[PDB]
């Protein structure tokens, strides 16, 4: 969320911008094909050498749109969705280029407004860069009833052995993702290791308490959110890999149920709730 | 790249029982349909609106097979895995335009499908050790890239 | 990593540029301001309630010329970052447990910073190469986890 606080910091900080909002666009996909060159693969079509048109269009093209995002930033979803369609159905840009192109154009503001890039206003910026890019790839998959009931019906079956499923995940995400280790410096890592089938039954408990929600999750999952923000402070790239660890670790124990369909299903559940425990950061 | 004893034989004894055949087309399947917006270079293989389309398109199954067959053969070469896949990087780069996050991707749905087809003897270590061959197959495959 | 000739000169160039202590008090500074969530190590601090608070800390401030200065030591080895690094990769990993993500965030707070203080001297050729120096540093602060 975009705090109120947040979205006078980025109308200010836009107004500035002005009418060189167009050449800050393009100045910043220039400064991502430099900075970033797998970037490129999306425009093999365009001249990419300095102050080409097609780089100025396109550095216009995405001035208008963050302008429009700006003085609409109570309405977001509203006011880009035939970009988030674009985005999601023709387009079919990789999610992690988003963040790419947002540092870009941080960079960019920063070079260009000495006086307003104070370190209040970096932050509400990267906030609204952040939220622009997760309205642009919203469509690219709310759970469907399909989804839900898919959800449903595999966790259904997972039943009285989620806790022992989530020690097994946590396991996994140790052995093959060390870095994640850094945040259980007080624990018997060990395999066996009962803090860790504490830390799998109470992760496991959670799930189930959001598959029965799945609905009402933010309200559900609201104190854990909590936790997570203010006090354990897991750095939101590490919920990824917990995912990926839960769906090998049902895969290997549901051969059956563990279908196409049921597995883009789990997929997107995991990631909402993961959305859900990282939506009070900042 | 660097792989204890212990890792490599936990790699290479598992790949020995893998059809290569099937696991690639169902690998590359669930890619299309959970990630669906990796369609975006597949669109002459036809019809993969529904999981069910996708999953028996031949196209898809016939990739399968060429690509993991590639994987396999750098199962053979993992202490050189960049001068084994230097010619196909080239290609994924300058010809195919594949956004290299895709190769992190298909590993891991790799992943999963190993693990259903295995189930319980797709260990917590034994996933790890090819946890660490997915990353640098896909580190392999965007390394010419520029 | 390894950079080309001019790229170093250019990252060289502009470094004997800056203020150490300061730009260093600034991108730690910014970095809790923007990524709140990394406040996680430094609660011994003190006041970090505003961006004020956290940018005239005291506390802050030392320890912004403590890393940067290792970075900018580092930067007299750019043939030998892993090699540089080694025993501050091992001390982060075993007894101050941070998650290398923080490397990555620290080193974009960085050139966000360096562009601010420079403007328009900071050009897309200069960020390239200082956007390959910060992912080397990461890379390498984060060689010895285990
Ligand atoms: C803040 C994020 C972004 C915004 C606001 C945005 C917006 C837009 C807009 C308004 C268009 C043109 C629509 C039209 O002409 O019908 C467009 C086109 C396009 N965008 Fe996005 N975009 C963003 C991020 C990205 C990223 C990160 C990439 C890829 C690295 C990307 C790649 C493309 C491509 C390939 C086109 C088509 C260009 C052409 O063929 O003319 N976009 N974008
Ligand atoms: C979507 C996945 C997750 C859910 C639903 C979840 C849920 C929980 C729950 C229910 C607790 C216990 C709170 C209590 O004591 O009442 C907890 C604690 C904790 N979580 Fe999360 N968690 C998730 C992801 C993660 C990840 C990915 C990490 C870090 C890699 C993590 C790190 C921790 C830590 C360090 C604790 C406290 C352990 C202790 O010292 O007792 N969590 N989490
Ligand atoms: C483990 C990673 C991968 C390996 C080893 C691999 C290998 C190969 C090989 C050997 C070919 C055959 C080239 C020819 O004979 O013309 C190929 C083609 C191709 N690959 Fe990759 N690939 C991988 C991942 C990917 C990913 C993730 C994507 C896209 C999401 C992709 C998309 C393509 C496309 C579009 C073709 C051409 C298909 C056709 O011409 O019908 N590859 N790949
Ligand atoms: C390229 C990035 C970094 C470099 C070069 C660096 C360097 C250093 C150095 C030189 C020390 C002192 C070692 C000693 O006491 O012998 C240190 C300590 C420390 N660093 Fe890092 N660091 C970096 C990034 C980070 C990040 C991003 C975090 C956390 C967000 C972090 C957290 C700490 C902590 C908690 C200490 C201990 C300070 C104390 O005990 O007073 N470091 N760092």
């Amino acid at each position: 969320m975009l705090s109120p606080a947040d979205k006078t910091n980025v109308k200010a900080a836009w107004g500035k911008v002005g009418a060189h909002a167009g050449e800050y666009g393009a100045e910043a996909f220039e400064r991502m094909f430099l900075s970033f060159p797998t970037t490129k693969t999306y425009f093999p079509h365009f001249d990419l050498s300095h102050g080409s048109a097609q780089v100025k269009g396109q550095g216009k093209k995405v001035a208008d749109a963050l302008t429009n995002a700006v003085a609409h930033v109570d309405d977001m979803p509203n006011a880009l969705s035939a970009l988030s369609d674009l985005h999601a159905h023709k387009l079919r840009v990789d999610p992690v280029n988003f963040k790419l192109l947002s540092h870009c154009l941080l960079v960019t503001l920063a070079a260009h407004l000495p006086a307003e890039f104070t370190p209040a206003v970096h932050a509400s910026l990267d906030k609204f860069l952040a939220s622009v890019s997760t309205v642009l790839t919203s469509k690219y998959r709310v759970l469907s009833p399909a989804d839900k009931t898919n959800v449903k019906a595999a966790w259904g079956k997972v039943g009285a052995h989620a806790g022992e499923y989530g020690a097994e995940a946590f396991e996994r995400m140790f052995l093959s993702f060390p870095t994640t280790k850094t945040y259980f410096p007080h624990f018997d890592l060990s395999h066996g290791s009962a803090q860790v089938k504490g830390q799998g039954k109470k992760v496991a408990d959670a799930l189930t308490n959001a598959v029965a929600h799945v609905d009402d999750m933010p309200n559900a999952l609201s104190a854990l959110s909590d936790l997570h923000a203010h006090k354990l402070r897991v750095d939101p790239v590490n919920f990824k890999l917990l995912s990926h660890c839960l769906l090998v670790t049902l895969a290997a124990h549901l051969p059956a149920e563990f279908t196409p369909a049921v597995h883009a299903s789990l997929d997107k559940f995991l990631a909402s709730v993961s959305t859900v425990l990282t939506s009070k950061y900042r | 790249m660097h792989l204890t004893p212990e890792e490599k034989s936990a790699v290479t004894a598992l790949w020995g029982k893998v059809n290569v055949d099937e696991v690639g087309g169902e690998a590359l399947g669930r890619l299309l349909v959970v990630y669906p917006w990796t369609q975006r270079f597949f669109e002459s293989f036809g019809d993969l609106s529904t999981p069910d389309a996708v999953m028996g398109n031949p196209k898809v199954k016939a990739h399968g097979k060429k690509w993991l067959g590639a994987f396999s053969d750098g199962l053979a070469h993992l202490d050189n895995l960049k001068g084994t896949f230097a010619t196909l990087s080239e290609l994924h780069c300058d010809k195919l335009h594949v956004d290299p996050e895709n190769f992190r991707l298909l590993g891991n749905v790799l992943v999963c499908v190993l693990a259903h087809h295995f189930g319980k003897e797709f260990t917590p270590p034994v996933q790890a050790a090819y946890q660490k061959v997915v990353a640098g197959v896909a580190n392999a495959l965007a390394h010419k890239y520029h």
